[PDB]
């Protein structure tokens, strides 16, 4: 999902 | 609370060969998964302080990545294909044991795997 996150969730 | 040193790509205590496989592995099988949209989460080794991941490392002991296994293809690190093959097997088996069945990354990390196996479907 989110390139801030790696694509990882929560 | 550190990430780990990154996986070896290089060793000149281990010998070296070209094989028609291997290049296949680099510029058919990594090339497609590279280029493919989801690939950006597995271009690099898991970054657990930037991504504020502390657990990442407890529960994966062996991280793999495509940025590795390039340079490991681009530095004949591989003597046999399956050792590589293996690495990509590994790499989609931290991603389904990290993360919830239901996150995207698990249905990237699946539609990158099904391209993958068909990708070895044909090697030479």
């Amino acid at each position: 999902a989110r390139k801030s996150t790696g694509g990882k969730a929560p | 609370s550190m990430n780990p040193p990154p996986p070896e790509t290089s060793n000149p205590n281990k010998p070296k060969r070209q094989t028609n496989q291997l290049q296949y592995l680099l510029r058919v099988v990594l090339k497609t998964l590279w280029k493919h949209q989801f690939a950006w989460p597995f271009q690099q080794p898991v970054d657990a302080v930037k991504l504020n991941l502390p657990d990442y490392y407890k529960i994966i002991k062996t991280p793999m990545d495509m940025g590795t296994i390039k340079k490991r293809l681009e530095n004949n690190y591989y003597w046999n294909a399956q050792e590589c093959i293996q690495d990509f097997n590994t790499m989609f088996t931290n991603c389904y044991i990290y993360n919830k069945p239901g996150d995207d990354i698990v249905l990237m990390a699946e539609a990158l795997e099904k391209l993958f196996l068909q990708k070895i479907n044909e090697l030479p």
